[PDB]
């Protein structure tokens, strides 16, 4: 994932997950009930 | 359970670009409603029938 110097790893789903989803999605998910 | 689609892979690289040579002119449709049946009803007879 080297896009020239950007850092999408708050945009792309994260493996680390059984979501796979972003962290910002995470935060999203979390919030809204 | 449903496919959303069929998997692409993109080669992206940090030297490599993809410039089409040929091109596919096409013809596509979108049906819009523009307009609606106009209706009157007369409430007399409707709800006092004769």
């Amino acid at each position: 994932k080297y896009f020239g110097g950007f850092n999408f790893s708050q945009i792309l789903p994260d493996p680390s997950k059984p979501s796979k989803r972003s962290p910002i999605e995470d935060l999203l998910f979390n919030k809204v009930t | 359970t449903m496919s959303l689609g069929a998997e692409n892979s993109v080669a992206y690289s940090n030297n490599s670009i993809a410039i089409p040579t040929n091109f596919t002119i096409s013809v596509t449709t979108e049906i819009l409603p523009v307009s609606m049946t106009k209706t009157s009803v007369d409430c007399t007879m409707y709800i006092c029938g004769d």
